[PDB]
């Protein structure tokens, strides 16, 4: 597709210029065994309610039931659980190192976990983690890694991540440097968005806040589609009214439901491979190609020969 | 067009039992060496030596190239000589025409690459492949040298 | 850029406004009365300083330089070729990080390519809870160029291999190819140093020039301006008082080795750099030949009145016999 | 102490008509050359002469520390041609003593080094600078050497 063709030509330009900043969503940490939210949310229900939740938990429900056990039997509850569900180690999968591969100069991510360190740490690119109020002055290097719903760094304390409902009520005052980091970034860079879902109130809210204040200076982050469902018209439509771009993996590949590694890895293949001109296509597409990048030469009176292998990369 | 001057070449190996085609178009270094000597020999004894030829010989050759040709080498991917035939032409100086072909025969060829060109950086490939001239016990070999200029 | 240090351990002062540190330590060197001021803690650390400098070649101020002979040593134990002893210290079991990665140095020499690889990604990961900066920097450039050596090897074999020896030799697993190229897909090694915590940038610039391809020229280039030097000199009948200068070629040739050795670094065997042990030992032995026949009035052997002789040592033999090809070994012999 | 082994030099020059010294004192490179040569410049004579050996001549020299002098610098800031001295020690190679002096004298000197080192790099100083055995008509010249050693 020709949308797809533009999508795929902004994201790799982006990546030329240094201007590429990927995002982290849920589905980068369910390739790597790590157990998802709704096991720890039936978890805590089976403890406050002595039986699993029947029916799929609302978006509502995610964030009240452990306020109610927050409420109920208290902090130390709340830790051992976590203590029990999030103190595994677990290896790194392909995508984390395809993600790295693109070399983003920042990388957002919503999960908890620490898998994401250890895969900026294992490829030799360093990331100034900043995951504490703390953190913000004490960055070293240039390069971010955001860990917007707090880490475990500093013990398996419900204090220390984002997992009762009043946390996304008080998010604005117990981490607003994070906000406005994290606003600062998609407004000036190519943001992609892989692994995440649709339904964060929040992060919806604020991407949705950012388009309202850049009105048309807004450039619009990309979104990546990977459900084996290919991605219907009439929601392509409102969400790219919503102010998103939408690049869907179904329409690239053909698998079966499970196998969400395939679809993730041909996507990100597509993205890094895609090193790109091979998007020629005809005759007359070869002297605009060549145009481009020789025209600027003009000013020069005369380059040396060898010296062309550095324009043409 | 005020003054540099170059030319061209053309390799063609091989290997013996049938004619089995392996080829390179071009080779620009082309590092022709040959090379006779000699240090010390021989008894100095019996009086009358009656003869006295020894002159070892040897000839070395270099190509360069990124043909190693195209479908039995793929097929071997999963000892019968490497006859090479040199070709090229020479011209008239006078008239500066073409009018000469040149094809240099090799009978029996070993190679003996040194195996150990991991280079610091990305190459344009240029495997340069280095070549010996082999004699059996027999007869004849090495040169035979193919020309025309028949006009 | 304060001082400036020479190639025989002597230091000149190049950019100084102030106070000469130098000259105070080195001053302090000969003054045992004025060493005996410090307090324990502080004579330790001139103590450590000491030794530091002494294992470093550096000896006094150029305005007191006297008559210097410094000494030259070799320890890694792969320079030596001693490939049994290495093959016992393999098996032998690893204590400390230092010593895992002088184990993945000895791995990479006695060809064994694959496992260098895993024992590297597997220091890369255990390495930073002890806080230490060095040995994670060197590991990944020994890495890159390990995955470079890789490529090349399966490459070549795969090229002319199959005529040199006769049978498709695969020596790597398909699925560790298929992994490396993965891992350093878009690695290019320039940002390496650029990309290191600020904390890091203060500590150990001087490592700097092993990221790039730039330490093999820095060096070369120099090379090849002494070589115009000692050539130049060579056809005037020119004497050369104290250092000629070849000796700083000696000098830089068993410096650099000492450097390329000792910290375990792996490119000791790439083509490049046997390039500069070539034209260095050639241009030591065409000085030699030179010097052994000339002609003189009466103050040519009054100057310098006797010769290293170019007395070929053991560590000469091994560069030699290293370095060298057959083809390259004639090309002296006929001079 | 395994194998590099060095020694010294001294560098000293002077200025005729008083006892100035501007100059260096340490010669690094320390380079020096002499040389003879003929041509055809007598290509045909009357004969029934002699002789006139010309043999032409000449001794070129070279020092690199410079810092000169900042008292007879500052009296020479506000053509005698200059004299040079050389001086040297030499030990017994048998006992490896200092036991002798070498002194080396030119009389006429007439430095004239190519004003224009313009490296793209700044160096740390040492502007290597060359001198010509300047010579007259007169008598003696070139060098006169004295040596120690009366142990």
């Amino acid at each position: 597709d020709n949308n797809v063709v533009e999508c795929i030509k902004e994201i790799t330009e982006s990546s030329r210029n240094g201007k590429l900043v990927f995002f982290v969503g849920a589905g980068v940490s369910t390739l790597s065994d790590y157990p998802q939210w709704w096991r720890l949310v039936d978890k805590y229900h089976e403890e406050l309610y002595g039986s699993p939740k029947k029916g799929n938990y609302s978006s509502d429900e995610y964030l009240r039931i452990p306020q109610i056990f927050y409420n109920v039997k208290g902090e130390m509850a709340f830790d051992g659980i976590l203590k029990d569900f999030f103190q595994v180690d677990k290896p790194t999968n392909p995508i984390h190192d395809k993600i790295l591969a693109m070399n983003p100069a920042h990388v957002i991510t919503t999960n908890y976990d620490n898998l994401i360190d250890t895969a900026c740490w294992k490829r030799g690119k360093y990331f100034s983690v900043i995951s504490a109020e703390e953190d913000v002055a004490n960055a070293t290097s240039s390069r971010y890694l955001l860990k917007v719903a707090g880490d475990f760094r500093k013990g398996f304390k419900g204090e220390n991540v984002v997992l009762k409902e009043d946390d996304y009520l008080n998010y604005d005052q117990n981490y607003p440097l994070i906000s406005n980091l994290m606003k600062t970034i998609i407004a000036t860079h190519t943001i992609v968005f892989i692994g995440y879902g649709l339904g964060d109130y929040n992060i919806n809210m604020l991407l949705n806040w950012v388009r309202k204040l850049q009105k048309d200076s807004f450039h619009k982050p990309f979104f990546i589609r990977t459900d084996p469902s290919p991605i219907e018209n009439e929601t392509l439509i409102y969400y790219e009214n919503k102010g998103l771009r939408i690049i869907d993996a179904a329409s690239l590949i053909d698998s079966n439901e499970y196998d969400y590694l395939e679809r993730y890895s041909a996507v990100m293949d597509l993205l890094i491979e895609s090193q790109e001109n091979k998007f020629i296509t005809k005759d007359d597409e070869v002297i605009d190609y060549i145009y481009g990048k020789i025209s600027p030469l003009f000013a020069l009176q005369y380059i040396r020969k060898i010296d062309l292998k550095h324009v043409f990369e | 067009m005020k003054t540099v001057i170059q030319d061209t070449a053309d390799v063609y190996f091989k290997r013996k039992s049938d004619g089995k085609l392996v080829f390179t178009a071009e080779a620009q270094t082309a590092s022709f060496s040959q090379a006779i000597s000699e240090e010390k020999l021989r008894g100095g004894i019996g009086n009358k030596p009656l003869y006295i030829l020894k002159s070892e010989k040897e000839i070395n050759l270099t190509v360069k190239n990124a043909f190693f040709d195209l479908e039995w080498l793929a097929m071997t991917q999963g000892s019968e000589r490497y006859e090479v035939e040199y070709r090229t032409i020479a011209y008239n100086p006078d008239t500066e025409e073409v009018y000469s072909d040149i094809y240099i025969q090799f009978p029996n060829v070993s190679p003996s690459g040194e195996f150990e060109m991991s280079l610091e950086n990305g190459n344009a490939l240029a495997p340069e492949i280095k070549f010996e001239a082999l004699a059996d016990t027999d007869t004849d070999e090495m040169a035979v040298v193919i020309e025309a200029s028949r006009d | 850029y304060d001082y400036h240090f020479e190639v025989n351990g002597t230091v000149v002062r190049h950019k100084n406004k102030g106070f000469g540190y130098m000259e105070r330590f080195f001053e302090l060197k000969e003054s045992c009365d004025e060493r005996s001021k410090l307090s324990k803690k502080q004579y330790e650390r001139f103590n450590a300083l000491f030794n530091f400098f002494e294992k470093n070649g550096v000896i006094c101020m150029a305005k007191d330089a006297g008559t210097l002979n410094t000494s030259i040593e070799i320890n890694s134990l792969a320079y030596h070729g001693k490939y049994d002893v290495m093959k016992k210290f393999i098996e032998e079991q690893s204590v400390s990080i230092e010593d895992d990665y002088k184990k993945a140095f000895f791995l990479a020499c006695l060809g064994r390519w694959e496992e260098s690889y895993d024992l590297y990604s597997n220091i890369i990961l255990n390495s930073i809870d002890e806080s230490n900066g060095c040995v994670y920097y060197l590991s990944q450039i020994n890495r890159y160029r390990i995955y470079q050596s890789i490529t090349q090897a399966v490459t070549q074999f795969n090229g002319l291999g199959l005529l040199t020896f006769g049978r498709h030799y695969k020596p790597f697993t398909d699925e560790f190819l298929a992994r490396i190229e993965r891992e350093m897909t878009n690695f290019n090694i320039d940002d390496l140093f650029n990309g290191m915590p600020f904390e890091f940038q203060k500590k150990y610039k001087i490592l700097e020039f092993l990221s790039d391809n730039q330490f093999l020229y820095d060096d070369t280039v120099k090379l090849f301006e002494l070589t115009n030097k000692v050539r130049s000199e060579m056809s005037e009948g020119s004497y050369s008082f104290g250092m000629s200068s070849d000796i700083v070629v000696l000098l830089r040739l068993y410096d650099n080795l000492r450097f390329l050795y000792e910290n375990c670094l792996w490119s000791v065997s790439f083509h490049e750099f046997h390039q500069y042990i070539r034209n260095s030992m050639s241009l030591l032995i065409e000085k030699a030949e030179y010097e052994r026949t000339r002609d003189i009035d009466e103050l040519g052997f009054s100057f310098f009145g006797k010769k290293s002789g170019f007395f070929m040592e053991y560590y000469d033999f091994v560069n030699i016999s290293r370095h060298f090809k057959i083809d390259d070994i004639k090309n002296l012999e006929r001079s």
